[PDB]
């Protein structure tokens, strides 16, 4: 029963549209797009990135302590 | 008198794909549901070829697969389409589940519960396809399942003997693994039509978490052309992994044949099981390890009950976004640990990361939503 | 206001969408045999003197 | 014949001489007493890993 | 059991993304398996049938099969007879059983080689770095009857005397047959054997990248054309 004439109630709202053949498919692309994708990067960088930094530090400590527990023996190797 | 609104078969297609009301702000994260339907169809028209030229026995399995790459015409392309097409299915499945976890799509209760059944069925299928080529990774990976499957205290010793063909490694082992692998992809195809029939009752969620009944658009042509473009970008990545590095996702030791000849230098499955192998290996008890394996996938069913936020999605919840990406970084750690030997630094790390996977979902996420409720004065 | 050359053949073949229904079949050429310019002349140039049909005159009519 | 002369100048690299000298400093440590199983496979791995890196950079020009 | 030595990266002539194999170095490396070996290794998955068009024409190919003598089946008014190479024959194994195999080699069976570079963690860089990497056993390493110290082996104790040296062979067109040249050609062999689809895989990958360089910017601008109605719309509220 979810068809287009039966969805919700709406009053006093006007929309304006242009034909696709009357406009250019590529407007401002590097004038608007490059400043837009940079503040989107700034808005999410403090939430996503600090977990993946802690994975990097655990990975380096885990592969380096694996080798000098195994056959890397400078000075604890006496009688 | 419009034939696509009155014909008995055409009006089912029209309500499902053409005239369907859809939110206008749907992102590219909503593309991966139709990508999963492309990967499932592709694994059916390629598993046709392999089961045609196949013999599954303890004496000829390793050579029945090497016959296809050299002798069977167009067999090298179709075999590595099938081995990399299953890695493509599993990356499109983990994106799909993490979407619905992030945006609160689990509040569609019936659609979410059929999804958890679909995650179990493809995981058990792919386990019974890697045992078919019969190499070192096929043997020693199957023979650690049955150690935890015979640990079932009453019925387990006659359960494993009923599925091993009758005794142990023999000719008829690969007649019950192969039977449980030909027919399980078709229960998935019927469980996917039921999965979409429950979603059709409400329509789709959107990235804001607010209902969008005042801003719907038709599905054709806006998301029919957007799903075709996203599928073309998936075929480019898949054919690059097949025609330029077809052994990048794989293990060389599974080219060494299967025999109880000698213990291998390591034991590791494919990349999409390494998070699960790391959890059971960090439990020194073959009953506690088989319980935490099933509790790592069936914990998704408790996500509707553990929800304590007044909002639906995570778009306006900055403290909950930090915990979601800590969970993703915790599954990267378990995928790395599960391909490492069982030595000193990889037991204290692999068992603390097994704890934190359950601590985030059960304890840390419900308390943090309550703290964010108090900060917004509700 | 003279236009550019994007009135390709729009008034000639492309208005009544008769072209669009059968571009799998009718408008399908210029992209198999005209692309002998493509991969095969590039692939044999990176591998000059290494394929079999390069070392071929050395071993017939001996 | 080209390998045995390419391997000659790869040893006078300073990264390869101090992997060679305390391989032979531990030679008179094993045959000195009787209470030892101090082998010299660790001291020789660092020699061959430092040496065969530079051999692969240069050997294929002198072949085919 | 302590550490291991991994093979370095050699700049092979097929290492690149659009690079073929050298089809003169497979011909020279087939005879390093044929006449310098097959005394230990079988290669039970490659025939004399698969050598035609890669490094031999079909005559020059049957004559290498009409050179070994292997046992055929039986025929009536007789028994098990001998009939040599029938143009489609796998390469002959040396040992009649794993029973007699490891007794000839002091408790070790040298494995098959038709998939040996796909089965190790070095590719064809591992086979090259072990054939030319022999050393003498160092101070303290007391090895038994059949152990020659190879540092590129798991366990440092392969039961392998060195098989190749200067001029164990001389090639057909004239090439200085030194030890590294012997090993480089047999490691251009045993990679074509493991992967006989190598040059067909990379030429088909080139037409794929040129067709999807046409289809993808054209589907994207068709998507861009339909969606511009929604991207340009304006809203107003007049209560
Ligand atoms: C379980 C799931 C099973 C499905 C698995 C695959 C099996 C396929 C299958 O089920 O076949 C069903 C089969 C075709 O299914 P289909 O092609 O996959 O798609 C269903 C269409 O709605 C069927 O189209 P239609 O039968 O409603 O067409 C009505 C009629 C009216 O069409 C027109 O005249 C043009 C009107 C515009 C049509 C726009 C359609 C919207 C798109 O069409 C025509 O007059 C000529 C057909 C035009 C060429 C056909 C290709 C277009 C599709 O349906 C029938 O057999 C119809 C019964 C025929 C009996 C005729 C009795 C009167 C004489
Ligand atoms: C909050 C947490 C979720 C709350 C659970 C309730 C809503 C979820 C749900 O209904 O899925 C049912 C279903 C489990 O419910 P159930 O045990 O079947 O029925 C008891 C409930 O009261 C559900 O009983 P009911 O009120 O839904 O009674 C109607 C029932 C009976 O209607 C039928 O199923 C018709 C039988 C199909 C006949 C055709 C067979 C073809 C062969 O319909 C179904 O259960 C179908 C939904 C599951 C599809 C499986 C059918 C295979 C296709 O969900 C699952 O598929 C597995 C999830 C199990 C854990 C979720 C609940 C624990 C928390
Ligand atoms: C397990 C093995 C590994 C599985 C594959 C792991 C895949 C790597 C994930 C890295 C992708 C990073 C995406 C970068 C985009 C990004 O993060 O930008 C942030 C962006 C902000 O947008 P909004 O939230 O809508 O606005 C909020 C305003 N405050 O966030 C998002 O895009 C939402 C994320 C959607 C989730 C999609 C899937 C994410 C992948 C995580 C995998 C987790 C799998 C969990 C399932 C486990 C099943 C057993
Ligand atoms: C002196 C007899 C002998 C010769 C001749 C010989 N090998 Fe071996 N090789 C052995 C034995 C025995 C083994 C198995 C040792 C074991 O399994 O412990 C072996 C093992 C190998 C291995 C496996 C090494 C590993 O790490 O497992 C390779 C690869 C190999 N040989 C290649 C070759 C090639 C290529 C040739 C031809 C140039 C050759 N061999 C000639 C004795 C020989
Ligand atoms: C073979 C496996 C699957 C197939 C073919 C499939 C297919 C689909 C499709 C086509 C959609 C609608 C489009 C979209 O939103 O992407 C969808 C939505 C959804 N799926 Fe799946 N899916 C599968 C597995 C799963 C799994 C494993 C889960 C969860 C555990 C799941 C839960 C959901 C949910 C909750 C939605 C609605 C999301 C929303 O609208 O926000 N599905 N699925
Ligand atoms: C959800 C769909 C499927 C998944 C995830 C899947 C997964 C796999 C995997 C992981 C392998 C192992 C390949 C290798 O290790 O080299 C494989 C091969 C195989 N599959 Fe499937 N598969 C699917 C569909 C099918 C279908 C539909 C059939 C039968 C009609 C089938 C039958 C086989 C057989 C016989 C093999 C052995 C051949 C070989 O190993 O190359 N599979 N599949
Ligand atoms: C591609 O196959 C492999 O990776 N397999 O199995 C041949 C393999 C190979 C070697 C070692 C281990 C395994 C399997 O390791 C795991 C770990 C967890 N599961 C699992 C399986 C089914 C379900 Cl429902 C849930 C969890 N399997």
């Amino acid at each position: 029963g979810r068809e287009f004439g039966h969805l919700t109630r709406m009053r006093h709202v006007i929309t304006y549209s242009l034909s696709p053949f009357e406009q250019r498919a590529f407007p401002h692309y590097f004038t608007k797009g490059i400043p837009n994708v940079l503040r989107r990067t700034r808005a999410c960088i403090l939430r996503v990135a600090p977990p993946f930094v802690v994975f990097y530090l655990v990975y380096t400590w885990g592969t380096q302590e694996f080798e000098k527990s195994k056959r890397k023996n400078p000075a604890a190797y006496e009688n | 008198t419009n034939i696509r609104k009155s014909h008995p078969l055409m009006k089912i297609i029209n309500n499902a794909f053409i005239d369907l009301p859809a939110p206008s702000n749907i992102s590219s994260w909503w593309n991966f549901g139709s990508l999963l339907g492309i990967c499932l169809i592709l694994q059916i028209l390629t598993g046709l070829f392999l089961a045609m030229h196949y013999t599954s026995d303890t004496t000829t399995a390793f050579s029945s697969v090497t016959h296809i790459c050299r002798d069977v015409n167009y067999g090298w392309v179709i075999r590595y389409l099938h081995a990399n097409g299953a890695s493509m299915f599993f990356i499109c499945l983990f994106i799909h589940v993490g979407r619905g976890l992030y945006y609160g799509s689990y509040m569609f209760l019936e659609t979410w519960n059929i999804g958890v059944v679909l995650l179990f069925t493809v995981m058990a299928t792919a386990f019974m396809g890697y045992v078919l080529p019969w190499g070192q990774m096929s043997f020693w990976g199957a023979t650690v399942i049955t150690n935890l499957l015979s640990a079932i205290p009453y019925i387990g010793t006659d359960l494993v003997e009923w599925i091993w063909g009758g005794f142990s490694v023999d000719k008829a082992t690969l007649t019950r693994f192969f039977a449980f692998h030909f027919i399980l992809p078709f229960i998935i195809t019927a469980l996917a039509a039921v999965h979409l029939l429950f979603l059709h009752e409400t329509g789709s969620n959107n990235p804001t978490g607010i209902s969008s009944d005042m801003d719907k658009i038709p599905f054709h042509p806006y998301y029919t052309i957007k799903d075709i473009l996203g599928a073309l970008f998936m075929m480019l990545i898949l054919l690059i992994l097949v025609l330029f590095s077809p052994d990048l996702l794989g293990d060389p030791d599974n080219y060494t044949p299967a025999n109880p000849l000698n213990t291998p230098p390591h034991i590791k499955p494919e990349w999409y099981f390494l998070f699960a192998y790391a959890i059971l290996r960090s439990i020194p008890n073959k009953l506690g390890g088989v319980l935490a394996l099933v509790a790592s996938i069936l914990i998704l069913i408790l996500m509707p009950m553990l929800h304590t936020s007044k909002q639906r999605s995570m778009m306006f919840r900055p403290l909950s976004q930090c915990l979601f990406w800590m969970l993703v970084a915790d599954l990267i750690t378990l995928t790395w640990i599960g391909g490492q030997p069982v030595e000193h630094p990889f037991i204290i790390i692999g068992q603390l990361a097994s704890i934190l996977y359950f601590l985030i979902i059960l304890v840390l996420m419900p308390i943090t939503s309550i703290i964010e409720n108090n900060l917004l004065k509700w | 206001a003279a236009p550019t050359l994007t009135a390709r053949l729009y008034s000639l073949l492309f208005r009544r969408t008769s072209t669009f229904a059968l571009t799998i079949a009718v408008g399908a050429l210029f992209f198999e045999r005209a692309f002998d310019q493509g991969a095969d002349a590039i692939y044999e140039h990176i591998n000059q003197g290494k394929l079999w049909k390069h070392i071929k005159h050395k071993y017939e009519n001996k | 014949d080209p390998l045995t002369t390419v391997r000659e100048q790869c040893e006078q690299i300073e990264k390869c001489i101090k992997a060679r000298e305390r391989l032979e400093l531990c030679d008179q440590r094993v045959s000195s007493r009787s209470q030892t199983e101090e082998d010299c496979t660790e001291e020789l791995f660092d020699f061959l890993h430092a040496r065969d890196h530079c051999v692969a950079h240069k050997l294929f020009n002198s072949l085919k | 059991t302590d550490l291991e030595l991994h093979a370095p990266s050699y700049p092979w002539s097929h290492r690149g993304l659009l690079s073929s194999l050298d089809h003169t170095s497979i011909r020279r490396g087939f005879q390093v398996y044929k006449q310098v070996c097959s005394s230990c290794h079988s290669m039970d998955y490659v025939a004399y049938r698969h050598l035609v068009g890669v490094c031999y024409t079909e005559e020059e190919a049957k004559a290498l099969a009409e050179e070994v003598e292997v046992q055929d089946g039986p025929n009536e008014d007789g028994e098990m007879f001998m009939r040599p190479g029938k143009l489609s024959d796998y390469f002959p194994k040396p040992y009649p059983n794993p029973e007699a195999a490891r007794a000839a080699n002091n408790g070790a069976l040298p494995p098959d080689l038709s998939y040996i570079v796909r089965a190790r963690h070095g590719g064809e860089d591992y086979v090259f770095s072990l054939l030319t990497g022999y050393c003498e056993p160092p101070t303290g390493v007391s090895l038994r009857e059949g152990l020659y110290f190879n540092p590129y082996f798991p366990g440092q104790a392969i039961a392998m005397a060195p098989p190749i040296y200067n001029e164990v062979l001389e090639f057909d067109d004239g090439t200085p047959a030194t030890m590294s040249q012997v090993a480089k050609d047999v490691c251009t062999f045993l990679r074509w054997a493991s992967e006989p689809e190598h040059d067909h895989r990379k030429r088909m990958g080139l037409k794929m990248l040129m067709m999807m360089g046409l289809l993808l910017p054209l589907v994207y601008a068709m998507k861009r054309h339909k969606w511009s109605v929604l991207k340009s719309r304006k809203l107003a509220y007049r209560p």
